[PDB]
Parts: C-alpha cells; structure tokens; sequence
C-alpha cells in the first residue's frame, strides 16, 4: 500500500498514544477558542495533556437511531492511514454528538486559502496526491466513498502531513442530518444532482472543483469575467442548473502547466464514465510529477500565515 | 387578540404533553369540554407591520368552517408570545397512515381520501386562503373522515440553510428554484397552484406509500424538483394506472398556470375506477 516508514513510525505513536488517554466523556474536555461552524472547537483534554478538535452537533431525534449512529461511526477506530486525521472517540452526551480528533495546526484549506490568497501548483500536486491516496484508501481498506469532498474539509498541519476530514461513514446520519442542508456553494458531482447512482467517480469531481478554488482563490462557477481573470448574489438553484447544464470549469491556460490542466479536466468530466478514476489519476502525469518533487510543505504553511 | 374575539366561548384553555416539533414551534395537546392542538409561536420580528399581517390572517381564519379543514378555533397574541388553538385530530396522519404495513390501500379508498382533501382546499381556496403547507404530515385520517392541518401557517413571520427531504417533495419547481440562504420562507411564491402540486405528491403517496425521491441530499432534490426533470422521471420510472398518473401528470405540470383548479380535480377524480 505504499506504507512509508516514518508514516507507518507516526501510526504507530498515535496508536498507542490513543489508548493512553482511553475514553471519554463531556467534562474530560475545556474549550479554549472558535475554530468554525458549518460546530468545532480547540479543547483541552485534562487526563491526557494531549490538546484535541472536538466538533459537536446538535442532533434532538429519536434514542434509537442515535445508537445506530454512534455504533455505526465506532468504526473510525478501524481507519487510520497517514491521509485521514486522527480519530479518537464518538460518543452522544447531551443531545450533542461529539467527534475527538486530531488537531491540525493550519486548519481547513478554506482557512488556508482565505489568507493565501491563491495556492501555488507545486503545492496542490502534493494535496492531491494524498487525497488520492486517502480515497483509494477509504475505497479498497472499507468500502465507502466520501461524499463530502471541500477545501473547508482538507486539513494540514505544521507536521508537513497532509489528511481529510468529514467523510461519510454513516449511512444513517447521511439520511438523516447531512442531506438536510444546503449552502451557499455546491461541491457535488453533476451525476449526483440529477440523483442516478454516484460512486467515488463524484467525489473526483468534487476534488478537481476544490483544486480550481484553490488555485485561484475564488469559488470557480459561475466562471469568472475575462477581466477579473487578469486581477487574480446567485439563488442556490442557478448554481446547481449550471452545474448540471454548463460546461465544467476548466484552469486558466496561460498560468498553469498541461499537466495540471489535464489533471483537472479529468477529474471535471461530467460523465462519471469517462471521468477519471483513482487508479487513471494516480498514474496521471500530473501525480507522476507532484509525488518525484521536492517541495517542503511545513515551510510555506507556517510561513504564510504565521505558525512555527 | 385576547381570545374572548371568537365565537368559541372561552374560561380557561389546559396545557397538556407536548406532542412533536417542528420549524413552527411546539404543539401541545390541551383541553378546550374537548382536546384541541394549541401551538406556541414566537415574533422575533416584533415589528409592527408583521402582527398587522398576522392580525389579518387570524381574523380570516376566523371565517372558516369545513367538514375537511380542520377547525380553527381561536389564536391569542400577547406579542412575542402566540399561540394557535384548533381541534384536535384524534387518529392518524397520513403520511405515517400510507406507510402501515397494516392499512390496506385500494384504487377506491385512494380516490375517496383524495376526494375529501380536494373538498378541503376547494373550500380554502374559495375563501382565498392559499394552504401553503399541504402535506401528507398535514391531513389526519381518523376512520372514514379525514381533515387537512396547518393551513396558511407560512405566512408568519416568527423566530446556511437546512431543507427537510419530505418538504421538498410537496414543493412545486416554482418555490425551490427560489430558495436561496438569507432568504426567508415567507418571501418563497407559494399559490394555489403550488398547492394543486403538493396534492400531485399527496396523491403519488396515496399510491406509493413513499416519497416520490428517495432520500437524497437537498441539494440533488432542489435541482431535480425545479428542473422539472425529477418529476418527469418518477412518473415514467413505475407506473400504477393511466387514469391515475393523468392527475398525478397534471398537478406536477412544470408550468404552474398549466396545473389543474382543484374544482376541476374532484370531476376527475370522480371519472375513475
Ligand atoms: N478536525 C479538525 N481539526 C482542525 N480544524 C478543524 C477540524 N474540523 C474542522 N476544523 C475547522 O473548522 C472549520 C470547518 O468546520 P466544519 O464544521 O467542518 O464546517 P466546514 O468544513 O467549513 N463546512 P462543513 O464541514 O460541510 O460544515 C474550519 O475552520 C476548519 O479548519
Ligand atoms: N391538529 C392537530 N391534531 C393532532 N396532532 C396535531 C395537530 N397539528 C399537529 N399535530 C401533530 O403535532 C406534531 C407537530 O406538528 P407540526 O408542527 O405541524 O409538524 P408536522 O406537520 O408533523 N411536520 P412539520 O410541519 O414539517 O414540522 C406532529 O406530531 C403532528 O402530527
Ligand atoms: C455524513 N456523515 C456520515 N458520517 C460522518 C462523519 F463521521 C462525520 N465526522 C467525521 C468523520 C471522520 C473523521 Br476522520 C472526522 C470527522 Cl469530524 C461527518 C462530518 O464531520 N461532517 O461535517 C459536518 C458537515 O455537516 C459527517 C458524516
């Protein structure tokens, strides 16, 4: 699986650091700041020293399928690879269940993105290739798709490691809380829109929609003016109407190598079946490229937005 | 409103068990001597303009009286306090009635429940009051007799964005496609015609004992729901009857203004089997 020896040496650690605190309930923790909502806050574990990310949502439905949830998500324990933060615990405790994980220095890519401004091309090769990895991971090792995939939900740290967030491991949460809401922007494939059968092939859209954000710092549909290309108020339906009847965004062809345009222009074919799949994309030249090079990425993360 | 404005003679109204919740505050149980549904409400807006509206609509309700309405009996507003009292529905709602394994549905039962709620928003909308709720969740079968709940509640302005699934069914392509954050329900374009469409999903209920979209994300349901392409492919996807899809054809008519009165609903539903 291409397991490294300091990945699978940094596994190792936070296995069995993960039963040196146990488990848990609500008075273990102490809150300390606002990390966002969609809510997560920065805590701190008093057994174990240890400062976590723990995200609550407020869920008051029927007891019974509150325990097919958390029996449903117990299974966490069982994903750990060096592309997916660090699980903890889940447990219901006053009508909030809470998920414990890894805190990451950098925060989402959202956050990143906001601050940076723009993100380089030599520095999302590396993002996508551990989202690749993360999701033929989550596909092969369990069974599952992610069906959640956002720059808000790829999250870095000062570590140098790379690994995703938010991933649905719950078919009954899905049908119960998460399908409910809807913001102001739509990551979702144009397959599953139109509501036929979706498989990992959405989630490689939703990953070449977020690496267009990234690359230019601005949610890519509708696609920008020529003008305001240079320089770098829409009801929820338009958005999705032009995702589904609309040619898919595309990089700009003047900043941006073939390799990473091709890469994307892969992954934002609107036919899942001629999209490309994990395996197509992790021989892409783009991947070839990315994975050989030599980037150092704990140096341009705390150098941009101020962390050591 | 102090209560003592209504034609119901009013002492003393009991609070009992709440009985469920949902966007439009808590429904309790309660005892007028009868049980009757008394729901707390609370203005947010405070704002003069909105009890004014408010004033208005509780005082047409007032003028309302149908064997298949439910019976609106009084409404008191010690602002941002409200609280709406109508009687109580003893028996089942429909949408958990269809989904009993035990009920026995049949191509006679369907047409004659259908019948009773065409009644109903025949009445309501002779009376220029638009439901804007009409749902499965919204009309009790007790029996034979069956009465339509919480008509014009959503013209209340009371105390991101999360969207149930089983709404959306009942929502015609008009209302979603202008469904935005930011943007409250009481702006969204709710008619008689995006009530006849609601009864186009009541009706496929009737037949299906389901939501005619499987549990999708919102998002999937508002694009497919105000494309009009949903629709269209649930219709074709299972058929049950070509007199029974004809109506269920009609009232999820994409075009609103193509969509039948519900006069002209009972006639056809009248010309069945
Ligand atoms: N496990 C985590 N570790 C560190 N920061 C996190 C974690 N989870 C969320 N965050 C932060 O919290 C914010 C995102 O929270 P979240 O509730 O996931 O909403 P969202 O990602 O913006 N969109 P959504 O997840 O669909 O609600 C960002 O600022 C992230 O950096
Ligand atoms: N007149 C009534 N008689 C008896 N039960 C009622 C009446 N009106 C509402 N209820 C019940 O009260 C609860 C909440 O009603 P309501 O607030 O209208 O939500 P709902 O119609 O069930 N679905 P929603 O409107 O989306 O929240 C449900 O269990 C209803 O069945
Ligand atoms: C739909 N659905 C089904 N299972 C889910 C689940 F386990 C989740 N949490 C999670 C999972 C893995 C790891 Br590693 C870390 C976390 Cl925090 C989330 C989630 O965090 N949504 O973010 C809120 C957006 O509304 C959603 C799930």
């Amino acid at each position: 699986l291409e397991l490294d020896e300091q990945q699978r040496k940094r596994l190792e650690a936070f296995l069995t650091q993960k039963q040196k605190v146990g488990e848990l309930k609500d008075d273990d923790f102490e809150k300390i700041s606002e990390l966002g909502a969609g809510v997560v806050f920065k805590v701190s574990h008093k057994p174990s020293g240890l400062v976590m990310a723990r995200k609550l949502i407020h869920l008051e439905i029927k007891p019974a399928i509150r325990n097919q949830i958390i029996r449903e998500l117990q299974v966490l324990h069982e994903c750990n690879s060096p592309y997916i933060v660090g699980f903890y615990g889940a447990f219901y405790s006053d009508g909030e269940i809470s998920i414990c994980m890894e805190h990451m220095d950098g925060g989402s890519l959202d956050q990143v993105l906001k601050k940076a401004g723009r993100i380089p091309e030599q520095i999302l090769g590396k993002v996508s290739i551990a989202v690749i990895k993360g999701l033929t991971y989550l596909r092969e090792k369990h069974k599952i798709m992610h069906r959640d995939v956002k720059p808000s939900n790829i999250l870095v740290n000062s570590r140098g490691e790379i690994k995703l967030c938010d991933f649905g491991v719950s078919g009954q949460l899905i049908d119960s809380m998460a399908n409910s809401f809807v913001g102001t922007r739509s990551y979702m494939s144009p397959e599953r829109l139109q509501g036929t059968h979706y498989s990992v092939q959405s989630d490689i859209w939703s990953m070449g929609l977020s690496l267009v954000e990234m690359a230019v710092g601005r949610y890519p549909i509708p696609p920008p003016d020529a003008k305001e290309l240079e320089l770098m108020p829409m009801a929820i339906f338009e958005l999705l109407d032009y995702i589904v009847n609309e040619p898919p965004p595309k990089l700009p062809s003047a900043v941006f190598s073939l390799e990473f345009q091709d890469f994307v222009n892969k992954c934002l074919i609107k036919n899942p079946a001629e999209r490309a799949d994990l395996k197509q994309l992790m021989v892409h030249a783009f991947i070839k490229r990315s994975d050989a090079e030599e980037v150092d990425f704990a140096g341009w993360l705390c150098s941009t937005i101020g962390l050591n | 409103v102090y209560l003592q404005e209504w034609d119901i003679p009013f002492e003393q109204v009991e609070l009992g068990e709440p009985i469920g919740q949902g966007r439009w505050g808590r429904v309790h149980r309660g005892r007028w001597h009868g049980e009757v549904a008394i729901r707390l409400l609370e203005m947010d807006g405070h704002n003069q303009d909105h009890l004014k509206l408010f004033k208005k609509e509780v005082m047409n309700y007032r003028q309302t009286r149908h064997e298949n309405v439910v019976l609106f009996m009084g409404a008191c507003m010690n602002p941002p306090h409200l609280a709406i009292i109508t009687s109580f529905c003893k028996g089942r709602t429909l949408h958990s009635f269809v989904r009993d394994p035990k009920t026995s549905l049949d191509i006679n039962k369907t047409r004659q429940i259908a019948q009773e709620i065409i009644k109903g928003m025949g009445y309501l909308h002779a009376k220029g009051i638009v439901h804007k709720d009409l749902k499965s969740k919204n009309v009790f079968y007790d029996n034979g007799k069956v009465v339509i709940t919480d008509f014009g509640l959503f013209g209340i302005s009371g105390v991101q964005l999360k969207l149930s699934h089983d709404w959306l069914c009942y929502l015609a392509p008009e209302i979603v496609r202008e469904m935005t954050p930011g943007k409250d329900e009481d702006q969204l374009p709710f008619s008689k015609a995006a009530d006849v469409y609601a009864f186009g999903t009541v009706w496929y209920e009737l037949q299906a004992r389901d939501w005619p979209l499987k549990n999708q994300a919102a998002e999937a349901s508002i694009w497919q729901i105000g494309s009009g392409e949903g629709m269209k492919r649930v219709l074709t996807s299972v058929s049950l009857g070509k007199e029974v899809s004809e109506i269920l054809s009609a009232c999820w008519a994409f075009d609103l203004q193509e969509r039948p009165s519900f006069s002209l609903l009972m006639d056809m539903l009248e010309k069945l089997p």
